[PDB]
């Protein structure tokens, strides 16, 4: 499941980024 | 400017208190508190669209290494942003106390390890071309 998990948390990542961007 | 060791520690040792438990059981080992709040709003919406990283884990101790890497090498795949390295920072915490609920205590200070030397390694110079930690406090607040 590590490549499922990482493509999780680089969404969520990005949605965090963008939000403080 | 920042020891990432330090930083790994502060936000392990958090997260591990955050589940009850003491660094000091499994260690001998501004920018900190951004990081702990940005950790848990991360991890608010985390949860808010998938599952806690803590169930979505299959940790033993002759793979955790193994998986600790493939994990954070697709996580930066295609480029780092702050929001990234939040989640590289949850990601261990959750892989830490995971560890520890799945009695493998043993692999709490090698995760740290593997945290404080990836940072150092493949992050730090990103973080330098980003204008450092204070960028990431100033940007979080």
């Amino acid at each position: 499941p590590e490549i499922w998990i990482a493509q999780e948390l680089r969404r969520i990542g990005d949605e965090f980024n963008a939000y403080y961007a | 400017s920042q020891s990432n060791r330090e930083l790994v520690v502060d936000f392990l040792s958090y997260k591990l208190s955050q589940k009850g438990y003491s660094w000091s059981q499994f260690s001998d080992v501004a920018v900190k508190q951004a990081l702990r709040e940005a950790g848990d709003e991360f991890e608010l919406r985390y949860r808010r669209a998938f599952s806690d990283l803590t169930s979505q884990l299959h940790i033993t101790p002759g793979t955790a290494y193994q998986s600790f890497e493939q994990v954070v090498n697709e996580l930066f795949r295609d480029g780092v942003n702050w929001g990234r390295i939040v989640a590289f920072f949850s990601f261990g915490g959750a892989l830490c106390v995971e560890s520890v609920d799945k009695e493998m205590q043993v692999l709490v200070s090698r995760i740290a390890a593997w945290m404080a030397t990836y940072l150092n390694d493949h992050l730090e110079p990103w973080i330098q071309e980003n204008g450092g930690w204070d960028t990431f406090v100033e940007l979080y607040g």
